[PDB]
DNA sequence: GCGCGCCGCAGACTGTCT
DNA sequence: AGACAGTCTGCGGCGCGA
C-alpha cells in the first residue's frame, strides 16, 4: 500500500494502474519506471558475475527463440544441446546459461492474459545421473547469493519438493509481508527430456566423464527476477516486521538497497548560492565520476530549489548512496557536503577524493 | 517368576531362593509413595539358545572370558616389568627411519621392531600440520630410533597416508604398547587406521595414574595452588595432575624430569626442528624412559588395586576405537566454516544498520529520552558543431590541484567528522589499506553492541563501572521498577544481592528462551541477532578441536576387497579414519573424557556444527551396529537401593518404578515427578542426575537460581521439599545408607569387580567433610564396571563365530561397532546378548540371580551407516539426504529370527 | 566471401548448410552463439554509453513485449513492433519525472517482431531493435535531428575499421516532415543499419484523446506541443568489416570488440600440473570486465600443434611454452596483438595493457 | 577452582599544529 | 608557549586447556 505508492512516487514501479497485489506478480504488469529498469540491470549481471564468468566451465547458451510463445526457457536450451559439445573439447561437465523474458498464460480475469518474467534459467549437465552433489553446490551457490545484498537475508527460505518418477528438487522463497513466494527452482529432469528431444540416436548424447563416455543428467535452475526485485525492495523500506512504536519513533521513508544493486549510487545538487557558476564545477565533476561504472543523478540542472528535507527524503526514496551538494564555498576551498544514505549526517571532503572513495567505497561493498 | 514382572532363569536354575520376612516389609513400604496397584502387562516372551557358558556360574563366565583374552597382553607387560633396560645409547643418527641401537651407540638399520612389548611415544610440531615429527620405541632388546624421515626436504602438503612410523610385524603376534598418553601416540602409529583389526593393544600410564591415586577437580585445583576448609595434607602428597615430571617423581623418585623452557615442538620454527638434532631426541628418550619406569612401579599396584580380569581386558579394548570419516569430513568442516563466516558476517552487518539507525537521531536532538543511548557522547565537531571537453575536465583538475591551499592538514586529523564521537572511533581511518565501510570494527565483546539492541532489561547500559557483573536489572520514586532506572547508581544499587560469585562463563547463552533478554521488540535485526549468536556459540567455542583432528586417509592398496567394486565405492574419493584420542581413565571415575568426541551432542537444531556425530560413516560394505543403553544411572542407584533393606527389586518405590515406566506413557521418575513438584522446564533430568550423585541442597539451590526468578528466602522456605522428600536425612523415596557405607569402607568399593578407588580419597589419614564426590564415584564407577562387562563380552563371540568387527565405539552410555553389512543381524542379537548377560552380571553381583524382562534387552539395535541419536532423525542442515547417500536406518528392536549364531541355519 | 562457414566455423546445426544473404538481414533464423550473443551484449553496452554518458534527461523504458500490444480493446500478429508506442505510454510518468521539461528522451533495448512475408510465412522475426524516442520541442527539431545523426554516424564509424560504407541518406518524407537513414555496405549493396523519423505531435495527440491535461510540458517558461523525432536502429554486426579481405593473411577477425582474443587463464601448467601459475590469473574476472576463454581446460597437447594454425582458430592472445624452460622469471605472455614482444606478466601485461588499449580506443 | 592468552577501555605521555 | 590526534600500558572480564 505505502510502499508501491511510495514506488510510484518515486517510479521504481510502471504506472498507476494495475497496482494492487497478484498483479505484479502475476507479470501483467505495465512495467517499470525508469529506475526501475535499473536493478533489473544491477541484477541479471550480478547473477552473470556470479554464474557464468567466475565459473570456468559455464558458458551461455545460444540465443533461444530464433507458433506460440515461450514460457519455460528450458526447451531451447536443450535444443542447442548438440553446439554446445564443441568438436574441439567435447567436455561433458560445463553447462549453459540464459537471462531472458518468458510469456506466461494468465486466467481468472473472462479473456487469458500474458504475464511477463523476467527468467534466469541455468541448465547443468551432470555427469553421473545419480551424483547429486552439484545440485546442493548450486543451492549453496543460489541460496548465498539471495542472502547477499539482502538486509534480512533470514527471508530466503528453501523447501525440498518431489514430483512423479520421484525427481528430486528444491524451490526457494521469500518471505513477503503477505506471505512466502516462489522466487528460485532447482529440478532433476532426469534425463528423460533428453531422451525425448533427441529419440533417434544415443551416442550423440555422450560425454565425456574423465575418461569414459556417459549420458548426462540435466539440472534445471530457473530464477525470477520481476519478483525477486519486488523481494530486494520489500526487503528495504519495511515489510511490517517491526512496527510498535518505541522501536523507531522516527519517521523516516528510506530505501535501503546494497550499494552493489543500488540503481543510481551519488546525486548532485547546487545550493547556497546564486552565483549560478556552480553548475560549471558541477558538470565536470559529472564527467569526471562517469566512465568509472559510477552512474550520476543531475539534480544540479533543475532550476527549482525546494527543501533540503524534501531533497534529502526524495534521494533516500531514490536509494541515493550519497548525496554531493556544492556550495560557493566549493569555489574558494573546494570542500564539497556528502550525505549519507545509512547515517543521515553530512561532511565537508574535498572534491579530489570525492571519485576515489565513492570507487573505493563500491568495491568494499562488492567484496563484503 | 510373576511378582515383579522377572523372566525365567534360563541360566544357573539349579537353586533358587524368594526370601523370608522381606516380602512383607517391600509391601507395607510400597504402600506409601507409590499406586502400587498398576496391572504391569507383560512383554512378550523371548527364548533363546544361549552360546555355552564356562564354570556353571556367570561371574566365572565373565572371568573365563577376561583371562583367556588380555593373557598374552599380561605375559607382555610382565616381561615388560622384569627388564633391567640399558641406561641410554650416546649415539643418535637419522639412519632413514627405524634402526637398531644395543647397549651401546651402534648404528644398523633395521625395517622394523621385531618386539612384543614395547614403549612408544611421538613428539609432533604443531607449526608443520599433524604429522609425527620424533619417536624412540624402547624394548628390552634395543631402543629403536624412528626419526619420521624429516631430513627429506619435501612434504606430502596434508593427505596423511604412511607417513608416520609402523609396529605390527605382520603375520608372516601381540603387542602391549605402553605410554603417556597412548591415545595421542596411537592415532601415529598406521595400521590402526586401517579397516580390519590389529592383535595390537594399548595401556596408558595416565589411565594407570587417575585410575589409582587420582584428583578430583576439586582436589587437582587444590594440590595445583598448593605445590571444615582445612584437612590431612595426605592426599596432596599421594596425588598428582598427570603431567609427567610430577608423576615420576611421585612413584618413581629422584631427581625431577627435564621441562624444556624454549618448547620447540608446539611454538618452533621448521628449521629450529631440523637442527638441534641431539637435545630433542635427549629429552624424548628421557620422556620415554620416566614412562616406562612409571609403567614399572603402577602395573603391580594396579594389579593389586584392580584384580578382576574385566576391569583389565575393558580398558585394553577402549584403547582401540575406529571412527571412519567417508571423505566428508573436509566437506563438513568447509561447509561449516563457510556457514560460520556467512553468519558472522551476517551479525555484524545487522549491528552496522542498528549503528546507522542509531546514528540517525541526534537531529533536534533525539536522543536523552531514549533509555539506552542517552549517555553517549553525541559531540560535533569541524575545522561536432563545438567539443567543449576543455573548461569540465580543467575546471576540475583546477581544483584538484587546489587541495593545498587552506588546506587544515595534508594527512586528516578530522576522523569523519560532523558524525557522533562514539560512530567515530567505531570507523577505521580513511587510508586505502586499511579502509572498510560503514561502523565496522564491532563486535559483541564492546560496550557498545548493548545499548543498541535493546535486550529488554528495562534499562541494559552494560556500563562497567562498578557492575561487578550485574546490577539492579531484576525487578523492584525511580528507584523501583521503571523502564529506565539508570542514574546515580552507587547510592542506591540494591538489585542483585550474591554480587559477584557465578562463574560467568557463557551464562547468559541461555536465559533467552523467556527470561527476559530479548534483542529488541521490533523483529527487522535486533531479535534476528541473538539467535545467530545461538547457532554460531557452539562452533566458536569448538573450532579449534573439530578441525585440525588428524585423519590418515587409506590408499587403495590399504583398503579391503569388501570396500574395492562394491557399489557404494568411488574411485576418486578417498577413505580415511579417525582415532578418537581418548584417554581410558580421564577421571577418578573411570570413564573415558576427550573433549571432542563423547558430549551431549545429538544434532541439536539452532546450531550450525552439532552434527559433530553424524558424518562418521562407515565404508562401503560396512555398518555400524549399535544400540544407545537406556537409562542407565538411575538403574545402577535402584539396584544398589535392592538387597540393602530388601531383595526382588521392590523394596524401595524407587526399586518399584524407573523400569516399568515408559516416557510416552505414566510416569518414568526422570521428568514426571521433577515437573510436579517443580517447574523442571527439560531441566529435571540435570537436577535428578544431580541428586543420584549426592550434590546436596546448595548445589540444588544454586542450580535453580539459575532457571528461574526465585528469591533465596522463598527458595529455602518453598520448592526445597523435594531433598526432604525424597531423602528422609541422614542415618523416603531416595536413600543413601548403601552409597555412604560403601564410602567409609576402605577397600571394598565396587561391588561388581571390586575395583578401588583413588588413594586420594581413601579414609586411611584422609577425612572428606564434601562427601559427595565418593558417592558420585561409587555410581559412576559402577556404570563404568557395566561398561566394561559390555566390553568384554562381544569378543570370543567375533572369534568362535566368524564376525569382522569388535571396533568399539563408547560416547554417553552407547556402544557402537563397525561389522560388515553381512553380520549386522549377528551383531545386533550377539550385542542384545551381551546387554542381558551384563545386566543379569551386575544383579548377579548385588543381589538374587534373576532379572526383570524390562532391562533385560535393548529397545532397539540401530543398525546405521552413520552415527546418529535416532535412525529417523537428521541435521540442521538445508539437506541431509542430498549429497552424501543415507538409508535413514532401521530400528531392528526385534531380531529376524529365534535362529541361533552359528553360520548354518 | 561468404564469411558464414570458412571464417566462421563456430556455427549452429540449425541451417548449418542454409546460410546466405537472405535470412540474416530478416529475423526468420536461428539464434546468434554464444560468442554472438557476448557481441551483442557489449554492443547493447556500447550503445547505452549513449544513454548513460549523454545524460540529456535520457531515462530508460520497459515495453510490455507484447506481440499485438496490450490486447485491441474498443477499436475497430501484428504489422510491426519499434519499441515506440511504449515510450508514448511512459511519457506521462516520464514527464513527471521531471518537473515537466520537454527537451527529454527515453530509450531502450528489446526485441521487436516483425512478420516476414513472401520468403524465397508468418515466421517471428525477433531482430533486437534499440530506440530512442527523444521528446522535443517542434522549433529546435531540425537541430536535435541533425545532433542525433550526426553522434549515431559517429558511434557507428567508432567501430568501423574501414572509412566509408555508413552511408547516410535523406531518402524521402512520408511518416513524417523528414528523417534520414544509415545504410552499412555489404558486398550485397547497402542495407539499412538505422533510421530517423521526425514524427511530430500527430501520433501523441493520436494515442491521447482530444483535450490535453499532462502534455504540453513547459519549455523556456512556455507550455508548447511536444514534437518526436524517432532513432531505430537494428543491432546488426561489422563481422564483414572485421574480415575486408583474407589475401595472404590465412581469414583472421580483428578483435575491435570481440569478447575473444583479448583474454587469458590458457597453459594449464606447464609441467602438466599446477595450473595455478595461469588460472591463477583469474582475479583478472573479479572487479573487472575481462572477458576470458577457459582454453587450460582443454588440456589437449596434441590438438595443440601448429601454434600457427592453432593462433587463427583458438586465438586467447597468449599461450604458456609447453616445455619446462620458462616457468620462472615471471613471464608467460607472447604473441601480443599481430608482433610477439614477450615481456614480464605480473603488473606489465597481466591485468593492466589489457584494460589499456581498449579505454584508449574508446576514447578515439 | 586455576592460570595464561585475547579483547575492550581508560589513562599519561608523545608529537606535531598552531 | 596550549592542546588535542595517536602508542604503549595497566586495569577488568571471557575463555579454554589441562
Amino acid at each position: 500500500a505505502l510502499l508501491e505508492i511510495c514506488q510510484r512516487r518515486h517510479f521504481l514501479s510502471g504506472s498507476k494502474q494495475q497496482l494492487s497485489r497478484d498483479s505484479l506478480l502475476s507479470g501483467c504488469h505495465p512495467g517499470f519506471g525508469p529506475l526501475g529498469v535499473e536493478l533489473r540491470k544491477n541484477l541479471a549481471a550480478e547473477w552473470w558475475t556470479s554464474v557464468v564468468v567466475f565459473r570456468e566451465q559455464v558458458f551461455p547458451v545460444d540465443a533461444l527463440h530464433h507458433g506460440k510463445l515461450r514460457e519455460n526457457l528450458l526447451h531451447g536450451a536443450l535444443e542447442h544441446y548438440v553446439n554446445c559439445l564443441d568438436l574441439v573439447n567435447k567436455r561433458l561437465p560445463y553447462g549453459l546459461a540464459q537471462i531472458g523474458v518468458c510469456f506466461h498464460p494468465v486466467f481468472d480475469t473472462g479473456v487469458k492474459s500474458i504475464g511477463e518474467k523476467t527468467e534466469a534459467s541455468l541448465v547443468w549437465f551432470t555427469p553421473p545421473r545419480t551424483s547429486n552433489q552439484w545440485l546442493d553446490f548450486w543451492l549453496r551457490h543460489r541460496l548465498q547469493w539471495w542472502r547477499k545484498f539482502a538486509m534480512s537475508p533470514s527471508n530466503f527460505s528453501s523447501s525440498d519438493c518431489q514430483d512423479e518418477e520421484g525427481r528430486k528438487g528444491n524451490k526457494l522463497y521469500y518471505n513477503f509481508p503477505w506471505g512466502k513466494e516462489l522466487i528460485e527452482t532447482l529440478w532433476n529432469l532426469g534425463d528423460h527430456e533428453l531422451l525425448h528431444m533427441y529419440p533417434g540416436n544415443v551416442s550423440k548424447l555422450h560425454g565425456r566423464d574423465g575418461r569414459k563416455n556417459v549420458v548426462p543428467c540435466v539440472l534445471s535452475v530457473n530464477g525470477d527476477l520481476d519478483r525477486g526485485m519486488l523481494a530486494y525492495l520489500y526487503d528495504s523500506f519495511q515489510l511490517t516486521e517491526n512496527s510498535f512504536t518505541r522501536k523507531k519513533n522516527l519517521h523516516r521513508k528510506v530505501l535501503k538497497l546494497h550499494p552493489c544493486l543500488a540503481p543510481i549510487k551519488v546525486a548532485l545538487d547546487v545550493g547556497r548560492g546564486p552565483t549560478l557558476e556552480l553548475r560549471q564545477v558541477c558538470q565536470g565533476l559529472f564527467n569526471e565520476l562517469l566512465e568509472n561504472g559510477i552512474s550520476v543523478w543531475p539534480g544540479y540542472l533543475e532550476t527549482m530549489q525546494s527543501s533540503l528535507e524534501q531533497l534529502y527524503s526524495k534521494y533516500d526514496e531514490m536509494s541515493i548512496l550519497f548525496t554531493v551538494l556544492v556550495t560557493e564555498t566549493t569555489l574558494e576551498n573546494g570542500l564539497i557536503h556528502l550525505r549519507s544514505r545509512d547515517t543521515t549526517m553530512k561532511e565537508m571532503m574535498h572534491i579530489s577524493k570525492l571519485k576515489d572513495f565513492l570507487i573505493k567505497y563500491i568495491s568494499s561493498a562488492k567484496n563484503v | 517368576m510373576l511378582s515383579r514382572g522377572l523372566h525365567e532363569q534360563i541360566f544357573g536354575q539349579g537353586g533358587e531362593m524368594p526370601g523370608e520376612a522381606a516380602v512383607r516389609r517391600s509391601v507395607e513400604h510400597l504402600q506409601k509413595h507409590g499406586l502400587w496397584g498398576q496391572p504391569a502387562v507383560p512383554l512378550p516372551d523371548v527364548e533363546l539358545r544361549l552360546p555355552p557358558l564356562y564354570g556353571d556360574n556367570l561371574d566365572q563366565h565373565f572371568r573365563l572370558l577376561a583371562q583367556k583374552q588380555s593373557l598374552p597382553y599380561l605375559e607382555a607387560a610382565n616381561l615388560l616389568l622384569q627388564a633391567q633396560l640399558p641406561p641410554k645409547p650416546p649415539a643418535w643418527a637419522w639412519a632413514e627411519g627405524w634402526t637398531r641401537y644395543g647397549p651401546e651407540g651402534e648404528a644398523v638399520p633395521v625395517a622394523i621392531p621385531e618386539e612384543r612389548a614395547l614403549v612408544f611415544d611421538v613428539e609432533v610440531c604443531l607449526a608443520e600440520g599433524t604429522c609425527p615429527t620424533l619417536a624412540v620405541a624402547i624394548s628390552p632388546s634395543a631402543w629403536y630410533s624412528w626419526c619420521s624421515q624429516r631430513l627429506v626436504e619435501e612434504r606430502y602438503s596434508w593427505t596423511s597416508q604412511l607417513s608416520p612410523a609402523d609396529l605390527i610385524p605382520l603375520e608372516v603376534q601381540e603387542q602391549l604398547v605402553v605410554g603417556h598418553n597412548v591415545s595421542f601416540d596411537r592415532a601415529h602409529i598406521r595400521e590402526q587406521y586401517l579397516i580390519q583389526g590389529s592383535r595390537m593393544r594399548f595401556l596408558d600410564t595416565m589411565s594407570m595414574h587417575m585410575a589409582i591415586s587420582g584428583l578430583s577437580s576439586f582436589q587437582r585445583s587444590l594440590w595445583i595452588a598448593a605445590k571444615p576448609a582445612i584437612s590431612s595434607w595426605d592426599w596432596l602428597d599421594i596425588s598428582s595432575v598427570n603431567s609427567l615430571a610430577e608423576v615420576h617423581r611421585l612413584y618413581v623418585g629422584g631427581p625431577p624430569l627435564e621441562k624444556e623452557p624454549r618448547e620447540l615442538f608446539v611454538k618452533g620454527t621448521m628449521k629450529d626442528i631440523r637442527e638441534n638434532f641431539q637435545d630433542l631426541m635427549q629429552y624424548c628418550a628421557q620422556d620415554v624412559w620416566a614412562t616406562h619406569e612409571v609403567f614399572q612401579q603402577q602395573l603391580p599396584l594396579f594389579l593389586e588395586r584392580c584384580p578382576h580380569p574385566v576391569t583389565l581386558a575393558g580398558m585394553l579394548e577402549m584403547g582401540v576405537s575406529y571412527l571412519p570419516v567417508n571423505q566428508n569430513w573436509e566437506r563438513y568442516l568447509a561447509e561449516a566454516q563457510g556457514t560460520y563466516e556467512e553468519l558472522q558476517r551476517e551479525m555484524k552487518k545487522s549491528l552496522m544498520d542498528l549503528a546507522n539507525d542509531a546514528c540517525q537521531l541526534l537531529s533536534g536532538e533525539r536522543y536523552k529520552e531514549d533509555p539506552w543511548l542517552w549517555d553517549l557522547e553525541w559531540d560535533l565537531q569541524e575545522f561536432s558543431e563545438e567539443e567543449e571537453f576543455q573548461q569540465d575536465v580543467m575546471a576540475r583538475a583546477c581544483l584538484q590541484k587546489l587541495k593545498g591551499t587552506t588546506e587544515l592538514l595534508p594527512k586528516r586529523p578530522q576522523h569523519l567528522p560532523g558524525h557522533p564521537g562514539w560512530y567515530r572511533k567505531l570507523c577505521p581511518r580513511l587510508d586505502d589499506p586499511a579502509w572498510t565501510p560503514g561502523p565496522s570494527l564491532l563486535s559483541l565483546q564492546m560496550r557498545v553492541t548493548p545499548k543498541l539492541m535493546a535486550l529488554t532489561w528495562d534499562g541494559f547500559p552494560l556500563h562497567y563501572s562498578e557492575r561487578h557483573g550485574w546490577g539492579y536489572l531484576v525487578p523492584g520514586y525511580n528507584d523501583v521498577d521503571i523502564p529506565g532506572c539508570w542514574f546515580f547508581k552507587l547510592p542506591h544499587k540494591d538489585g542483585n544481592s550474591c554480587n559477584v560469585g557465578s562463574p560467568f562463563a557463557k551464562d547468559f547463552l541461555p536465559k533467552m528462551e523467556d527470561g527476559t533478554l530479548q534483542a529488541g521488540p521490533g523483529g527487522a535485526s535486533g531479535p534476528r541477532a541473538l539467535e545467530i549468536n545461538k547457532m554460531i556459540s557452539f562452533w566458536r567455542n569448538a573450532h579449534k578441536r573439530i578441525s585440525s583432528q588428524m585423519v590418515v586417509w587409506l590408499p587403495r592398496s590399504a583398503l579391503p576387497r569388501a570396500v574395492i567394486r562394491h557399489p557404494d565405492y568411488d574411485e576418486e574419493g578417498l577413505y580415511g579414519a579417525i582415532l578418537p584420542q581418548v584417554v581410558t581413565a580421564g577421571t577418578i571415575t573411570r570413564r573415558a573424557v576427550e573433549p571432542t568426541w563423547l558430549t551431549a551432542s545429538n544434532a541439536r537444531p539452532d546450531r550450525v556444527g552439532s552434527e559433530l556425530k553424524a558424518m562418521v560413516q562407515a565404508p562401503p560394505g560396512y555398518t555400524l551396529v549399535g544400540a544407545d543403553v537406556d537409562s542407565q544411572e538411575l538403574w545402577i542407584a535402584a539396584v544398589l537401593g535392592d538387597a540393602h533393606f530388601a531383595g526382588m527389586h521392590g523394596c524401595t518405590a524407587f526399586g518399584w518404578m524407573t523400569l516399568q515406566g515408559r516416557k510416552s506413557r505414566g510416569t518414568d521418575l526422570h521428568s514426571k515427578t521433577a515437573t510436579t513438584v517443580g517447574i523442571s522446564r527439560e531441566h529435571a533430568k540435570i537436577f535428578n542426575y544431580g541428586r543420584i550423585y549426592g550434590a546436596g541442597q546448595p548445589f540444588a539451590e544454586r542450580l535453580l537460581m539459575q532457571f528461574n526468578h526465585r528469591l533465596t528466602q522463598q527458595e529455602a522456605a518453598e520448592k526445597a521439599q523435594q531433598m526432604y522428600a525424597a531423602t528422609k536425612g541422614l542415618r523416603e523415596s531416595e536413600m543413601f545408607n548403601k552409597l555412604e557405607s560403601i564410602a567409609t569402607s576402605d577397600i571394598p568399593r565396587t561391588p561388581v569387580l571390586g575395583c578401588c578407588i583413588s588413594r586420594a580419597l581413601e579414609p586411611s589419614a584422609v577425612q572428606e567433610e564434601f562427601m559427595t564426590s565418593r558417592v558420585n564415584w561409587v555410581v559412576q564407577s559402577s556404570a563404568v564396571d557395566y561398561l566394561h562387562l559390555m566390553l568384554v563380552a562381544m569378543k570370543w563371540l567375533f572369534e568362535e563365530f566368524a564376525i569382522d568387527g569388535r571396533f568399539c565405539i563408547s560416547i554417553h552410555d552407547e556402544v557402537r561397532y563397525l561389522v560388515r553389512e553381512e553380520d549386522r543381524y549377528r551383531a545386533a542379537l550377539a550385542l542384545q546378548i551381551t546387554n542381558l548377560l551384563t545386566r543379569c552380571m551386575f544383579a548377579y553381583k548385588l543381589g538374587l540371580n534373576d532379572l526383570p524382562q524390562s532391562v533385560a534387552f535393548f529397545s532397539a539395535v540401530d543398525i546405521d551407516r552413520c552415527l546418529r541419536k535416532e535412525v529417523t532423525m537428521d541435521c540442521k542442515t538445508p539437506s541431509n539426504p542430498t549429497g552424501m547417500e543415507r538409508r535413514y536406518g532401521i530400528p531392528q528392536g526385534e531380531a529376524l529370527d529365534i535362529y541361533q549364531i552359528i553360520e548354518l541355519t
